[PDB]
């Protein structure tokens, strides 16, 4: 209308990239640490000049970061400015907003200075809320028209939980997967990043050796050939085995109802059932009738009747009995299915 | 026969359908306790039940009519109820008066399907009812 | 300003209120609206909520007065939402001008309370309605 | 009649008797072999006239067993030609029936002959299935007379499969928790009998000792410090394995569905909560109404009025704003839930 | 009338008053004996007047709950006379009551008498059943009018599991994660109060040590490195063994039912998919008219049959005949998860 | 017409056959490995005759396979052509096609050439898909014209997966035990293959000695003792740990839901418990009645009654009253729920 | 003995039974809510329920009416109402009136029995005027 | 064709709508086969299901009016109803007239993107009747 609207979707335009341009740099410093670390283990010493370069790009890369945070946040607070009527920017400032502030600022502020430098270095691992920001803005149903539409009648709160429930719920066993496989390469990184600052050799101290002990803790088998030795493998297998002892019955309840049942499609297969052999009971009527009739022709018939021919006949006829009610057992419990 | 303790468990199993204890059992009674097991049939499908217990056919079942029909009393897996089961499939429309050539069809097409020499020989022994329709009556000779 | 690349979102949301290819918003389209996400309101409380929007009184919306509702996006705070609701809780159904005798009793008993004095110059405060009959009205404070 | 009833009751309880004999002359040969073994085991010699003695008297008690089977057979025969029209032993001798009679005798006459005393020794544990045959002659249900007539309009079957199948419902928990804790007793007396024949003095030849690896074994624990080395513990680890990887999932369903409570107890609680906190919509909406009221008296009376005092209460306001909302969301969803 | 009631209340109020007096007297007992056990483990001996002092205060206050629990049980008794309307104290004592009450004193009265300073130590964590009493008096449910009237018309005991099973209810998740971590700190010191008075070192002689070997029990892991010896700790690992191998199937089930995601937004959802590409029928229609459009077009509106140019098409064509057949089958299943 | 479906027929039946020939000469090749590798494993070397012999076979029956592939192929396009109105060989090749096509040719190309003879032999136990090509042919429901005509009228395609999903419900629990039984040895034949090409003992170059392996890893038990120490059975044992950590958790639902009872057998039961001691109450009652009046008989009719034989009696009759309220309790539960 | 810092879970309870203020407890009220918790009774039940406490006939039982009815407290282990429900469930047609039906069978052959003599003591008191049966009273000893 | 041994196949199958002995389907038949499957469809659909297949009008569908339905077989990827489904959708009013603002449209604004004349060719050169109100039967080039 001008003003009113218009405006109001621009200033969501330019906060949007704010969260994505913090990702980048959230990302590069994670894989610059990593690679730092690797190549440092067993190479050139703190004297060359690499532990000097790549330790500053990290230093520089988490100051760019925490000087975005800020301007996103000051976008955050125009737009509840905008949106609720005030003119002043100390009225919304509750003590739960700005202790959030600071902690997010004191968890992205951890990074080596340029020993300690894998204790400043574990807790890094914790950059990776970011996705949950970005995931929740590149979102359809969080942007768009016709989503708040129809559904504003009912009074739901778009959360960062909703989107999330409605991901697990229509796309199912892949976000599953994906959280199972992308977290080995997490949680066995820093078992090994662990147990080499410390009592080294081992095979706990060696990649795709300590992707075994993982693989057999998450999995709850437990072998006991390799098992942690520092506090760390010992508080990280406890917290891979949680995560994990309730994840993996998750999917396979999802194993269960994929594919292995249908609803539309079972009257067809109850109809097939219902017209197969328990439609054949004509078969053991007549098999009855037949016996019964020849017991008699051949023991009131044929001169003398010898008790051979008699007594086969009679006790197949009491084989032929039972047989009828076995049927109409299934005849009657079919019906019990289409209710 | 049995002494009293061993009629006891007749009595009160008579007596769980009977109610009010009037010596007479009604359709009313039977349809009580049998809508409570949860199947539903016609009252026509209760008269037909009923027909087949009594011989007086005053309508009204007796403590002696209800003991001789249950001297089954399990394992009593018979020539008694299936016999009479085993002929809806091929009732002439529920009048008794199957064809010939229903029969012989029913004999042959569907069943074992015997010989010619047993197979057309429903001829043979068909002389039971001769007039012509073939009743529930001639499995007398079984 | 609005631009084109960014009013087809609208013009297809109006679309999902309106089947068919008349411009006007009927109670008979709400209605078919409704009843299917789960609820089912009545005609009147329909009518109540259709002429909320409503602006020249002809029971019919049109784009530009739908626009104006479709402004308030999702951020779901203050509007006119809780400023009715209050009073629907504190009021009863169609209090219109109601008593409010019991004001200060509500304002006391339920929640915090205020001096004896204070509660005063709030009543006096409802003097666009005459003297008394308290209504919806004189809330042009918010 | 009355005779063609009682004659039938009478051979009934005259037959139910040969079971119940042959339950004690079965399980006494257990208990003499157990109290021989493991007194042979440690003490008293082959020369000690007590392994001729009570190595004997299973030998002579064996004899008993398997002669009133045959006793108890002519009775089911009897029953047989009694209740359905015919008079032949030889007629009814189905291909199946006589097959089933001769797998029992050679089931029952397994017994050490008075080393291959522990071969011919533990699959004795096999009369456990009278068990089952007393049982369902011990039952109200297939004995009594006022069933057969609210019981035959179903046409039920009155087989050893129902009476399992109600007794694991009427009395659930008990009969699992006297179903694995009679078994350990059985298959732990195994594994000794099986490990001290093959010249073994390992940790698990201690009674005490070998209810350990069973214990750690049926729950799905391992640990490694005791296994089995023969093909016997071998073997009856993985027959306790299966039969306890899905009994354990029987017993939590159980405790779950105690552990909750009935349609006619929860409607007094979805009212206690329904008249509860849900109910503080008119204190959310007294609150409202206090702040807006105080806003304006205090931003344009009292002559002139600083700005902390009237952001203090807007800020209360929008504090107050969205409880309501949020308690008519749990309104909603109770009501949602009622129903 | 009032004053049958006043005083009814009054007497309720003076139960509950001791039933809570009772619970600071033993909660004491209970620190006392960890802290001179966890002291005289390496510090001052006997002949310190610390384990003559601690040892004293232990057994004096055991003494005023015992003669707390009597009088108590008086209340209960004068209350059983109040509500009933006797004139006996004789008539109100069944053999069940006057059973419980010496179970209840017997249980109660075991403490160290001032080696077996373990044996009559371990059982002292037995006095925890008081916060049954304790809770069961605090609960509005229990205590109040309103929920008394309306809860009475369906006949409902207000017995001391009701509460505990509505606390399971109303409130799960939290009265698991409570129960799951209240449990290690009192099974993983016996196994170290156990381990010492017998063994030593064995690892499992420090605190930090002992709660790795009971997470790894609880847990159904298992890993052999560190296993009991006493049968203390062969037996407190199967208690833990049990309790914990039902206890994570309800906590994943907990988790696991937010899986409802509510019935007010699901119809929101199944509208927005409905409008999603299921509704690209039409695009699938003009894909299929121009692709029919286009053959024709391209073969006999030009002078020249290129074979390439219209078979090209016509695969195209078939390409596009089962989309729209398998949009539709989506199309149709749709409409049963809105029955 | 006539003519039309006679031939279809004619060329189904023909195309039917080429499957089934492709199968023997299939699982023919997987015979000769086995018995040639288990043979060479301490016997007749290389330069025995054998070893050229048998290792010859296999590449000449390698060959009949893969050119009855591409006759089957054959047949399959010619279906299609006939099918769809063309007439051109090309123009059925989609991309999708033409490299399925060619991905079996490359799978069932394998086979060792006449050390890498393990490793080109491992995968031959890839040939086991055509056992799902010869049961989708094999199958009624895909071969008829009933559930041709009626199948039809839901749109439903008898793909290869329906009839998978509805042998799984027709004939639960043995197409599990099949599967779960007929891989053991698959999975434990291929260890022992490959810790023999390079480690030797441990005992798992025995078969009985790697089918325990197997069975404590599957039921995720684990022991520590006898694990893998190749990278060939460090990867086989995780992917019989996945498949059988959730194959355990079927079987475990098959066998609990087999057929506990329906409603026709359940109403019989629910009277038999309502006539049972649900309706004793008449016990209660008259046990109540007595006493109350037997009270009145002992104290006022009494000249001079004495307290043991007033209060006796009423301390019973607090026994006899709220024995009342317990079975109208479940009373009521029967009357509401399990109608 | 009352004070009015504890006499408010009363009146509070009582809001919950009326809900408007009027002083009418009658049928409407009772009749919602015991439909809110189920178990749909007849309207003849909702009268005799409703007509267990009262003092001056009008069918409106007041607070001072329904506090002796509240005074039966927790504890429900009690001598009241067990021996309505006992006679209810030994009651005959509507009031039971008949010469002790089976009276002496179920006092010799029931539970712990007792003397077949002792049926005429237990019936000499009777009606005490001669009106059938007990019928609930006559239970001033009981 | 193929002989009798691959005839009882079809012959039973023809006999399954068929329950009665004469060899005529009609209505009823369908409506009670469709109805046993689940699904619930007007008797109007039923009517325009038996018209598309016969040929003579009677009403009744024979077995060889029955074989060239039978002859459309499994064929997962068909060619012959898709054509007609993939016209519901462009309906025009049910008489399906399909004017050349509607067809324009449905070209243009959705499916896939070509220029003007390329998606106004068809509607210009209209081959199929050439009047207009161009019905069903322009598919005949086909
Ligand atoms: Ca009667
Ligand atoms: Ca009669
Ligand atoms: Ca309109
Ligand atoms: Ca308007
Ligand atoms: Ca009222
Ligand atoms: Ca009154
Ligand atoms: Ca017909
Ligand atoms: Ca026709
Ligand atoms: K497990
Ligand atoms: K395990
Ligand atoms: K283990
Ligand atoms: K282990």
């Amino acid at each position: 209308i001008g003003y009113k609207l218009g405006h109001r979707r621009a200033l969501f335009e330019k906060r949007k990239r704010l969260s994505d341009y913090a990702l980048i740099f959230g990302m590069f410093g994670i894989v610059v640490m990593v690679i730092e670390t690797e190549l440092s283990w067993g190479a050139y010493d703190k004297a060359s000049l690499y532990s000097l370069a790549l330790k500053c790009l990290i230093s520089l890369s988490t100051i760019i970061l925490l000087g975005l945070i800020i301007v996103y946040h000051a976008r955050e607070i125009q737009l509840f400015m905008v949106d609720n009527g005030a003119d002043d920017w100390r009225i919304a400032m509750t003590y739960e907003r700005i202790f959030f502030i600071c902690l997010e600022i004191l968890v992205c502020a951890i990074h080596p200075i340029p020993d300690v430098d894998i204790i400043l270095s574990i807790p890094m691992f914790l950059r990776l809320y970011l996705i949950a920001r970005v995931m929740l803005l590149h979102s359809k149903l969080f942007t768009d028209a016709s989503s708040r539409s129809i559904g504003a009648l009912n009074k739901i709160n778009f959360n960062t939980r909703f989107v999330m429930k409605t991901l697990m719920t229509i796309c199912p066993g892949t976000v599953l997967l994906v959280f199972s496989i992308s977290l080995w390469i997490i949680a066995a990184w820093t078992v090994r990043a662990c147990e080499r600052y410390h009592d080294q050799q081992d095979v706990t101290s060696n990649f795709l050796g300590a992707m075994w002990l993982i693989s057999i803790t998450f999995l709850s088998i437990g072998y006991g050939d390799m098992v942690p030795n520092t506090y760390c493998g010992k508080g990280v297998c406890l917290l891979t085995g949680i995560m994990g002892a309730g994840c993996t019955a998750l999917v396979v309840a999802v194993v269960a109802r994929k594919l292995e049942l249908t609803k539309a499609e079972k009257h067809v297969h109850n109809f097939m059932m219902d017209t197969q052999l328990t439609k054949r009971v004509k078969n053991a009527a007549a098999n009855v009738l037949r016996e019964t009739w020849l017991i008699y022709k051949n023991t009131k018939l044929v001169k003398k009747i010898d008790h051979a021919k008699v007594r086969k006949h009679q006790r197949k006829f009491l084989q032929a009995i039972h047989q009828l009610r076995s049927v109409k057992m299934e005849q009657r419990k079919l019906n019990d299915q289409a209710n | 026969q049995l002494t009293e303790e061993q009629i006891a468990e007749f009595k009160e199993a008579f007596s769980l359908f009977d109610k009010d204890g009037d010596g007479t059992i009604t359709t009313k009674e039977l349809g009580t306790v049998m809508r409570s097991l949860g199947q539903n049939p016609t009252e026509a499908e209760l008269q037909d039940m009923i027909n087949e217990v009594d011989a007086d056919g005053n309508g009204t079942i007796d403590f002696p009519e209800f003991l001789t029909m249950m001297a089954r009393k399990m394992k009593d897996t018979d020539s008694e109820e299936e016999i009479r089961e085993a002929f809806r499939v091929f009732d002439k429309d529920g009048n008794g008066y199957i064809s010939a050539a229903e029969l012989r069809h029913v004999m042959t097409n569907l069943g074992e399907k015997l010989t010619d020499e047993e197979v057309d020989e429903m001829i043979r022994e068909a002389d039971i009812d001769g007039d012509g329709q073939v009743n529930y009556e001639e499995f007398v000779q079984m």
